[PDB]
């Protein structure tokens, strides 16, 4: 129930890298995963992976996993249940199939089956 | 600094009268009212934004935050007439004179 | 859908409330035998997850530790003698500059009809005046009760514990300043080992600062808030009355015995306190450090002496080995920090006449010491006041401020275990 | 219930001295702070300083510490501890030390607040 | 694991519910000036124990932890799903949520087993 | 109907019967003089309440409001018949009639619960 | 009535010089001395 914000559009060339922020507020930014997932021209939507912000652990898709730096801040806490977070993005060989609209997501539950699940996203950031 | 607008203000017995109090800083929420006739002490009337004094006139009402503080008063009558100091720990505003 | 609603007895949710706390000691005025015996083993349980709202600034347990300090004052003055036959026409010389003095009075003794002409030794701040005529200071005012001369003032600490069904709440923020919600928490049934120092603008034997030098204040903008810094590394300070003190009894009444300063063995000195001119030096560095945070990187950070008050407050005032010192401080704050062996001497005076807070009506003398008093302290705090090109200026006064820099990090909770919620379930017929 | 009495008026020439005193009564005198506020003919108040009547702990305004001195006289009757009489003492008097100074009272117990509950009367101090 | 006292109190709902008996044990034990304020300590940890077993004992839940009702869940209490509660929620969120429309609840389940008994002695009236 | 704290005193004990939470709230909260004097009362009150609470724990009603038993009905206490004690009389009038026996009855309620628990623990030796 | 229950077949260890039902009354007795002389008259005027 609080926002994610992002960064803006940084519209660079292939062979360089690109970090993409994701401020957050409103919630415990310590309780909930932070997916981060994309929508290229070419194929579809496609799953990056997530990264627990308590945790300090990492899961990504193996199409992926070579190329995306994922890491995060820790929260400055606002009040008893609300903090403000920072989780950043990366790619590595960049190219013009990567073009598209990147989001990052807060997890879905604290528990369950359905802990990671993209459930409050962001505003998307335009790439090459 | 404390700077409070308007500096005169022409009035008429029975409307909604308003004065704006602003700051150089951020100060919360300890924003004090307070009324000063010629001749007499002043009188607090708010204290801590939007805390009424005791035995103040209930048509007196505070609000603001930040930079920004109100001193509303609703059925001005013929004893508001004087003029209204907001203060900021130590400084005291010129004030906003009634007639 | 099918939801019926569920009793849950025992789930972790507190709300604030405050308690009367009791103590807890281990193994003097503050009767810390009879506190519960501390337990060998201290229960921490770390609270995963938790973020706590604090504020040391309405915490209760200041508002209880100092009137629980008084009353145990006046708990440890009730069977010890009065000395209100002392109010009398006293008849004093200087010793052979002209501080302590020697005074002579005709003076009640076993017997209610014979008198005798005794002498005593008393600090010129005890005295007033009318071979030339004087008088005790409080006599005009209040009568006076001579401490037991068995009670020690030595601080004991002290474990303030909450009662079954509440609990403490500690901050693990090893930056944490004085409010905010601290990210790590934990819970304890007692606090830690507090002392229940009562100094005067140096913060004594106190607890210190992990990580950097803190400095707290409910809005330093606010110049009529005491700042309450406490340092990370403790600046040692040793003071000494040198003087070698007599203590004379004498038979006031049956039963009754005043315990009067007979004469001086050996040299007449002077009361002081020493310390480090250098690690005086870098402890105020680091004050200075943590003061431009708020107040400027480029403004001018002054220190000064007091501007006036009480001796209680103008002047380092705590105790030593059972003597009340009053040390000059004007030899540590007076240093002006632009944007960018060694030992400091402080003259102080000894008082036995001491009224211990504000008390109106009251008036204790403590007895002297035999020997040669010198105690080795920390000052681990401070307590300063700007003016309002910032210049800063030691003093207190206000008890609290003391009990409030060794009680932010504690916080009373009311435990309340019965929680309501809903699931798929419901009774049988 | 809280009421402050002030002195009577004062005519010193330059280069003296005044003292204004500021009888109390019905309070607790030691828990209230008493500020001292000043107001020049036709500018707004502007403070001189305060003083904690508990120890007597002063601190003053802009210059008014080289000049200004800050006591009180606190009650001794075991019934009537409340009242007290705080002392302003200026020297040096310049002709724009010319003002209405008012003897202020905090209404915070034990704390301060600033939020002035109880005023003197007032005195005027000319010098010429 | 074993948590500890309130170990759980950042935990969801429904991982604290199974360590309910570790705050139970210190609810009632723990984890002359305080010669009669540790008197008045002792007198006062017991009424509050014994008001909560009180209101246990009125519901039908006297020796249990886990007790289910009769009371049908509200949605004007709170509209919130089961699976964004216990998995999601911790029971210091939940105390708030439901801060007002506590005290309905404990009235609900008094009568709902004065009517229950009051049945059951109509069910052995044969 | 909410009569409120002893508010069917005069009515029949078949209505008074319905309203027994209402008295059982009030049992143990409430519908240096007196600070010693206070805390007299607020020890009173918890060992008043304990002991009621006592002999409902050994007599297997702990946690019950109405409670069958296996003690049968002695003519000799009162020869009363059903619908001229229930529809008839008042709780009050009931606890003057039968002031002798109360001790009686305390004890057989006793021993017929201890015995039970006793063919209980044989009922479950296999 | 005072109610003697006899322990059958009971048989336990005493040791009347570790009682401490003698140190409870050894200072309940003095108790009540400095008790019963608060309220009483003092006689320092005699010490003539
Ligand atoms: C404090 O608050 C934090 C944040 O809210 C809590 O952390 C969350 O805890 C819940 C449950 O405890 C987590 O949900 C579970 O997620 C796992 C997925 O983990 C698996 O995959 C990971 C990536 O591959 C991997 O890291 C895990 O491997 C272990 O090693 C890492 C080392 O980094 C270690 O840190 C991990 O903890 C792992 O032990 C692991 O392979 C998922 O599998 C779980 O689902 C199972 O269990 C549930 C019931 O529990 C069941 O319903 C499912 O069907 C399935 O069987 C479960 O969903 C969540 O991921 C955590 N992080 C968040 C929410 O950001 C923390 O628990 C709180 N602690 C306290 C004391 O309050
Ligand atoms: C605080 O003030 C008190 C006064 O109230 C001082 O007490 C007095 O101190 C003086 C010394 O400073 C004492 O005087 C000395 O008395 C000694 C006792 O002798 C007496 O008794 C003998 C009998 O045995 C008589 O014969 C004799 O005459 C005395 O009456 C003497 O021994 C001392 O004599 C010394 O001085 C003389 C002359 O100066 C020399 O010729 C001698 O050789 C010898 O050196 C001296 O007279 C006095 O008795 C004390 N009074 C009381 C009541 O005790 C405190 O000392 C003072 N304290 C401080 C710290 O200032
Ligand atoms: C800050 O804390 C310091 C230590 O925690 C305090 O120093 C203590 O001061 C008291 C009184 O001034 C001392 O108590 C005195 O002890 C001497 C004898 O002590 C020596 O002998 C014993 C043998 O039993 C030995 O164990 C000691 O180590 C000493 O060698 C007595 O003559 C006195 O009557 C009195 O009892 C403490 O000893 C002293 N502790 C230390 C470690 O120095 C200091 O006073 C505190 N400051 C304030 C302001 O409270
Ligand atoms: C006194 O301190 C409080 C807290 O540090 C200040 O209040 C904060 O003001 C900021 C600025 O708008 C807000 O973002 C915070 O939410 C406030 N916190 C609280 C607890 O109120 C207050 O402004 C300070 N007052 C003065 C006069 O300096
Ligand atoms: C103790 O010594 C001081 C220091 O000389 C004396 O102080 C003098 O007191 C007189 C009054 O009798 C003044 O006129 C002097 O100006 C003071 N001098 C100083 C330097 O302060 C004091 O009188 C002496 N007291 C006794 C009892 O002898
Ligand atoms: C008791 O006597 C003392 C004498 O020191 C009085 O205190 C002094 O009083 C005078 C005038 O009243 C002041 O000039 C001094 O500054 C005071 N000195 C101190 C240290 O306070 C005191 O007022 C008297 N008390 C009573 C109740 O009469
Ligand atoms: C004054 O200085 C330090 C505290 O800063 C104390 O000495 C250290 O005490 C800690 C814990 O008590 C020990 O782990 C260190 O080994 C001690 N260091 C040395 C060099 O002895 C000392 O006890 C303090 N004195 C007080 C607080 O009275
Ligand atoms: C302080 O003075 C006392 C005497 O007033 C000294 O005590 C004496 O100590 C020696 C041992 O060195 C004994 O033989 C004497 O009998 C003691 N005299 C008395 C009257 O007890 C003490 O040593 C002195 N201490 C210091 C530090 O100077
Ligand atoms: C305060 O006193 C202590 C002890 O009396 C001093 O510490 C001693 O310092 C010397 C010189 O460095 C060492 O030889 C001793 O071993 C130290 N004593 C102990 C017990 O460790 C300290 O230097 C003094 N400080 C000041 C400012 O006077
Ligand atoms: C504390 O010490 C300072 C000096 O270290 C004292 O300062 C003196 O102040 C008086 C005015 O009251 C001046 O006349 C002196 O010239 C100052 N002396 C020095 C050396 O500067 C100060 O008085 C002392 N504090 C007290 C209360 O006496
Ligand atoms: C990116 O990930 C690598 C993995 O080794 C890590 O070393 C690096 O610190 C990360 N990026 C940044 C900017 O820290
Ligand atoms: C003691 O009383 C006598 C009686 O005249 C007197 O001469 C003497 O000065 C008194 N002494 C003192 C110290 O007051
Ligand atoms: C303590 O820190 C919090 C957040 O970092 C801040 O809001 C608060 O103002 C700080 N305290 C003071 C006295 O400035
Ligand atoms: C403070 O210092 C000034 C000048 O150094 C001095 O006149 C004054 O007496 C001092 N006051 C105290 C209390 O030390
Ligand atoms: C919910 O509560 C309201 C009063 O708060 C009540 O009028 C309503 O009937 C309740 N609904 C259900 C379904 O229990
Ligand atoms: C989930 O919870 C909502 C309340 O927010 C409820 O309306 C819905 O019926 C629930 N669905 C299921 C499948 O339980
Ligand atoms: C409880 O009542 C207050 C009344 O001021 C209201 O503000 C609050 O929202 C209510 N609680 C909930 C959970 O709605
Ligand atoms: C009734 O009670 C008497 C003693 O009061 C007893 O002897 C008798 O057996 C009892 N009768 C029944 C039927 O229980
Ligand atoms: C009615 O009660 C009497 C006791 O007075 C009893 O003898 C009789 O058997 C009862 N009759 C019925 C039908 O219950
Ligand atoms: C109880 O015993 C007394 C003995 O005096 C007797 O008078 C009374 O009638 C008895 N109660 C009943 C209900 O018979």
């Amino acid at each position: 129930q609080g926002q994610l914000v992002q960064s803006g559009a940084t519209t660079t060339k292939p062979g360089s890298s690109v970090k993409i922020s994701c401020k957050t507020s409103g919630y415990r930014f310590n309780f909930y995963h932070i997916n981060w997932i994309r929508q290229t021209a070419g194929r579809g939507p496609e799953w990056m992976g997530w990264i627990s912000p308590y945790s300090g652990d990492k899961n990504l898709a193996p199409a992926f996993q070579d190329r995306v730096n994922m890491t995060t801040d820790t929260e400055v806490p606002v009040t008893s249940f609300t903090s403000t977070g920072a989780a950043y993005m990366e790619i590595r060989n960049l190219t013009s199939d990567d073009t598209g609209t990147y989001f990052c997501a807060k997890g879905l539950l604290r528990d369950g089956s359905s802990t990671w699940l993209p459930y409050l996203w962001g505003q998307g950031t335009l790439l090459t | 600094h404390v700077t409070q607008s308007p500096s005169s203000l022409s009035v008429s017995i029975g409307d909604r009268v308003t004065i704006n109090c602003q700051t150089s800083q951020g100060v919360g929420s300890d924003l004090h009212w307070y009324q000063h006739k010629p001749g007499r002490a002043p009188k607090l009337l708010i204290h801590h934004t939007s805390s009424v004094e005791d035995g103040v006139p209930s048509r007196f009402s505070g609000s603001g935050f930040h930079t920004s503080f109100n001193l509303t008063i609703s059925d001005l009558q013929a004893d508001d007439i004087a003029t209204y100091y907001c203060q900021v720990l130590q400084f005291f505003g010129r004030g906003s004179r009634l007639h | 859908e099918n939801l019926w609603v569920t009793v849950y007895y025992g789930v972790p949710v507190w709300k604030d409330a405050e308690t009367t706390l009791f103590c807890a000691s281990d193994a003097n005025v503050w009767a810390t035998h009879a506190c519960v015996p501390t337990d060998p083993n201290p229960q921490e349980i770390h609270l995963e997850n938790v973020t706590e709202e604090f504020n040391m600034w309405k915490n209760n347990m200041v508002e209880q530790m100092h009137t629980d300090i008084i009353s145990l004052w006046d708990q440890s003055l009730k069977p010890c003698v009065k000395l209100t036959p002392l109010c009398v026409t006293l008849q004093c010389t200087n010793v052979t500059r002209g501080e302590l003095k020697n005074c002579s009075f005709n003076m009640t003794t076993e017997l209610r009809d014979k008198k005798q002409k005794v002498y005593s030794l008393f600090y010129r701040l005890d005295v007033v005046q009318i071979n030339k005529e004087y008088r005790l200071i409080n006599c005009n005012t209040s009568a006076i009760t001579q401490a037991c001369p068995k009670v020690s003032f030595e601080p004991i600490p002290i474990h303030y514990c909450a009662p079954a069904g509440f609990a403490i709440l500690k901050c693990k923020d090893k930056k944490f300043n004085g409010t905010g919600p601290c990210p790590s928490v934990s819970t304890v049934q007692c606090t830690h080992g507090i002392k229940p120092v009562v100094s005067t603008q140096l913060l004594l034997n106190g607890s210190l600062a992990e990580e950097e030098v803190m400095i707290r204040s409910e809005n330093i903008t606010n110049n009529a808030k005491n700042i309450l810094v406490q340092f990370n590394t403790p600046v040692q300070i040793n003071c000494t009355r040198p003087n070698n003190n007599t203590r004379k009894s004498i038979r006031i009444g049956p039963g009754q015995a005043f315990y009067a300063t007979g004469d001086i063995i050996g040299d007449i000195r002077q009361a002081h306190c020493n310390v480090s001119k250098a690690t005086w030096n870098e402890t105020l560095g680091k004050v200075v450090k943590q003061l431009r945070k708020h107040f400027g990187n480029n403004t001018i950070i002054r220190f000064a002496n007091s501007s006036g008050g009480d001796l209680e407050v103008t002047t380092h005032s705590f105790n030593c080995g059972g003597e009340f010192f009053y040390c000059n401080t004007s030899g540590l704050f007076n240093s002006t920090w632009i944007s960018n062996n060694d030992s400091i001497t402080l003259p102080c005076r000894i008082k036995q006449i001491i009224n211990m807070w504000q008390r109106i009506g009251q008036a204790m003398y403590a007895p002297p010491i035999q020997g040669v008093i010198r105690c080795v302290s920390n000052i681990t705090g401070l307590i300063l006041t700007r003016d309002g090109t910032e210049t800063f200026r030691p003093g207190g006064g206000d008890m609290r401020d003391n009990w409030r820099s060794e009680l932010y990090k504690y916080k009373v909770v009311k435990i309340e275990p019965l929680g309501v919620a809903p699931t798929r379930c419901k009774r049988r017929v | 219930r809280a009421h402050l009495v002030q002195s009577g008026t004062a005519m010193k020439k330059p280069g003296a001295s005044v003292r204004v005193s500021c009888q109390t009564s019905g309070y607790t005198f030691t828990a209230h702070i008493l500020f001292w506020f000043r107001q020049a003919p036709g500018r707004g108040l502007e403070w001189v300083g305060w003083i904690k009547p508990q120890y007597g702990a002063v601190n003053f305004g802009g210059g008014f510490r080289d000049r200004v001195t800050l006591t009180r006289q606190l009650s001794q009757d075991p019934d009537d501890p409340d009242w007290g009489i705080a002392y302003m003492d200026i020297r040096g008097l310049k002709p724009d030390d010319t003002a209405v100074y008012y003897c202020a009272r905090d209404r915070s117990y034990g704390d301060s607040s600033w939020a002035l509950d109880a005023w003197g009367q007032g005195t005027t101090v000319v010098v010429s | 694991v074993f948590l500890g006292f309130l170990g759980a109190a950042g935990s969801t709902m429904g991982a604290a519910s199974m360590t309910l008996t570790v705050q139970a044990r210190n609810l009632l034990s723990g984890i002359t000036v305080w010669g009669i304020k540790q008197l008045q300590a002792r007198v006062l940890a017991v009424e509050r124990y014994l008001r909560d077993q009180q209101l246990l004992g009125i519901w039908g839940c006297s020796g249990k932890l886990i007790c289910c009702t009769n009371v049908p869940w509200n949605s004007s209490w709170s509209n919130r799903n089961l699976s964004e509660i216990w998995d999601n929620m911790t029971w210091l969120q939940w105390d708030k949520e439901i801060s007002n429309y506590t005290q309905i609840i404990y009235g609900l389940l008094e009568e709902s087993q004065n009517q229950q008994e009051k049945n059951e002695q109509d069910l052995l009236a044969l």
